[PDB]
């Protein structure tokens, strides 16, 4: 829409992630999700 | 413990595997794929019996009814060459085509023997995440796997160590990882947190106090000398 | 370190072009053949998509871009040799510009690939990030951050080696993996023949692509191999067999020219349909496949751009 | 290959109350029964 229009960008290959590394702090999931593909 | 949870869970992911294939109609884009190629090769080699290669025209029975039999003879031959080097090239794109069909077969095949007829550990070769099972589903000149797998969800933060020091011993985990909740240590799961009270049954001891990088100071609980303590004035 | 080709050139060869030029009766009896330069284009333009989707699949394997952490110690192992270099213009690390600077007209266009080598170098760094400081979750779902130290223990304990060897040698194995980083770039920077396989690639298309140019020249029978030369020394009847003969032999050339670059990005294919699978079975997690990622029990392993190709 | 159903090979989690289909039977612990013959 930007009306809307034929736009041109550069293709993000997606959201940046920053993993909260350390020395400790160990990340352990609670629940789960039974995903079916 | 959670067995209906999940078991609604896998009657959900199965409820919108129907709306996710009756409403995106590129699901089915390698087989439609697949059935247009082979439609556009056929019409392609009918179509290519029109073409005059050089000759006076298409038709056959026009050059023999037209010309006399020294240059219909040489017509007839352009024309059997052009449909010639026509039918080579179709029997060549179908060989390519069909080994890569065998290609895709072999691999639906191994996929098949190694997610429903077993449990694989390959990463991302029965679905994305931890495989369980996998559901064969029949199409048209085509096979669909119906991957069930595990993710994790909704981590949390808690501050590990890579053994523990009670008695001058270190106590490293048989199964599992040591975290703490801020004030306490517990023994608990990888994929799944399950905190456990950090016993002699649940560790081991190997090396000394002093030789491991970044060992913390907790108490290990023996039952065994918790039992005895029992049965003592 | 294993090479395995990703990618090929995409080639764009236009028929008209390539067969006549700018001859308007050379075009006018090629007509008379059918769809043959449809097919061609048809193939051609399937070889190009398929080459960018072979790159999407094995590099393209993530959802986020993973970023290390601003302090770099993961326990003693050092990285600056597969991370990527902030100093350089281009965001590669030091083995992958090393692997950068190893590997080095009538009608034909050559397509850019899709994704940049600026883009397949950031999907490396967000594979090694992620491998770095989650290990193999990230993989299977969300990123979990785990110490690199216990990490390297749970893959320890994956070949069937207790974790406490690694615990109580830790300085040891970070020595040892710090000094074979060190041997792989001399073994990449001395050898030249370790990067043969996309070297051959490109040679094989290089040359493909020159044959194709001089097939031009051949007479293919006919008194001469140039348009305008036989349209100016023949009347338009006689010179009609010698234009036929010569868009034969050069529908023959670029029919074979088609035919060998299906069967090249065929084998480019496989090639690189099994990278991404050792991808997602060596460094999205450990493989207990014998020889796969490895010679020797696999604990991990670490993916590098190349041109046209990708190394672990 | 039968085995006395013990302690040494099952490990508690949950109550008697969570699990669907569970079955009332005696686990016999030989920690306890060691203990049972050193007692008057």
């Amino acid at each position: 829409t930007q009306s809307q229009s034929i736009i041109a960008y550069t293709m993000s290959l997606g959201a940046e992630n920053s993993v909260a590394y350390s020395n400790n702090s160990i990340a352990i999931p609670t629940n789960f999700t039974i995903s079916v593909t | 413990e959670n067995q209906k949870l999940i078991a609604n869970q896998f009657n959900s992911a199965i409820g919108k595997i129907q709306d996710s294939l009756f409403s995106t109609p590129s699901a089915l884009g390698k087989l439609q794929d697949v059935v247009n190629h082979n439609a556009q090769a056929l019409n392609t080699l009918v179509k290519q019996l029109s073409s005059k290669f050089g000759a006076i025209s298409s038709v056959l029975n026009d050059i023999l009814s037209r010309l006399d039999p020294p240059e219909a003879e040489v017509q007839i031959d352009r024309l059997i060459t052009g449909r010639l080097q026509s039918l080579q090239t179709y029997v060549t794109q179908q060989l390519i085509r069909a080994a890569e069909i065998r290609a895709s077969a072999n691999l639906a095949a191994t996929k098949m023997s190694e997610c429903v007829l077993g449990q694989s550990k390959r990463v991302d070769f029965c679905g994305k995440g931890y495989h369980l099972m996998s559901f064969p589903q029949s199409a048209p000149h085509g096979v669909v796997f119906l991957h069930v797998t595990y993710v994790p969800a909704q981590e949390k933060n808690f501050t590990t160590a890579p053994a523990i020091c009670h008695d001058g011993k270190a106590h490293f985990p048989r199964e599992g990882v040591f975290v703490s909740n801020g004030t306490h240590w517990f023994l608990t799961q990888r994929n799944f947190y399950e905190p456990q009270i950090i016993t002699t049954d649940n560790t081991f001891v190997s090396g000394n106090c002093d030789v491991v990088i970044g060992i913390v100071n907790n108490t290990v609980y023996d039952p065994l000398q918790l039992e005895l303590d029992s049965f003592k004035e | 370190t294993e090479i395995l080709p990703v990618s090929m050139t995409k080639t764009s060869v236009d028929c008209t072009m390539y067969i006549c030029g700018d001859s308007t009766e050379c075009s006018n009896l090629l007509l008379q053949y059918g769809s043959f330069c449809t097919q061609l284009k048809r193939a051609l333009t399937g070889i190009a998509v398929e080459q960018d989707k072979n790159t999407q699949e094995v590099f393209a394997q993530v959802k986020q871009i993973y970023k290390t952490p601003p302090i770099k110690y993961f326990g003693g192992f050092n990285f600056s040799q597969i991370l990527p270099d902030p100093s350089k213009p281009s965001k590669r690390s030091p083995i992958e510009d090393l692997l950068f600077n190893k590997v080095t007209f009538n009608g034909l266009t050559v397509l850019p690939p899709l994704l940049t080598d600026e883009m397949i170098a950031q999907y490396t760094s967000a594979l090694l990030a992620g491998t770095i400081t989650s290990g193999w979750t990230f993989g299977a779902g969300p990123a979990l951050q785990i110490p690199f130290p216990m990490q390297m223990a749970y893959r320890f304990n994956g070949i069937g080696v207790t974790q406490n060897v690694l615990y109580e040698n830790q300085k040891l194995i970070a020595n040892q993996f710090n000094s074979a980083i060190g041997k792989i770039q001399d073994s990449l920077f001395s050898t030249p023949s370790a990067l043969g396989k996309l070297q051959d690639v490109v040679n094989h298309n290089a040359q493909a692509l020159n044959t194709l140019v001089k097939q031009l020249s051949s007479k293919f029978g006919a008194i001469s191999s140039v348009l305008n030369d036989i349209l100016s020394r023949l009347d338009p009847p006689e010179a009609e067999v010698q234009i036929d003969r010569l868009i034969t032999g050069r529908l023959q050339s670029l029919q074979t020219y088609v035919t060998q670059q299906l069967i090249r990005a065929a084998e480019i294919r496989a090639s690189a349909n099994l990278a991404a699978t050792k991808m997602s079975e060596c460094v999205l997690g450990q493989s207990k496949r014998v020889d796969f990622c490895g010679k020797g029990y696999h604990l991990m392993s670490f993916p590098q751009s190349a041109p046209h190709g990708v190394v672990f």
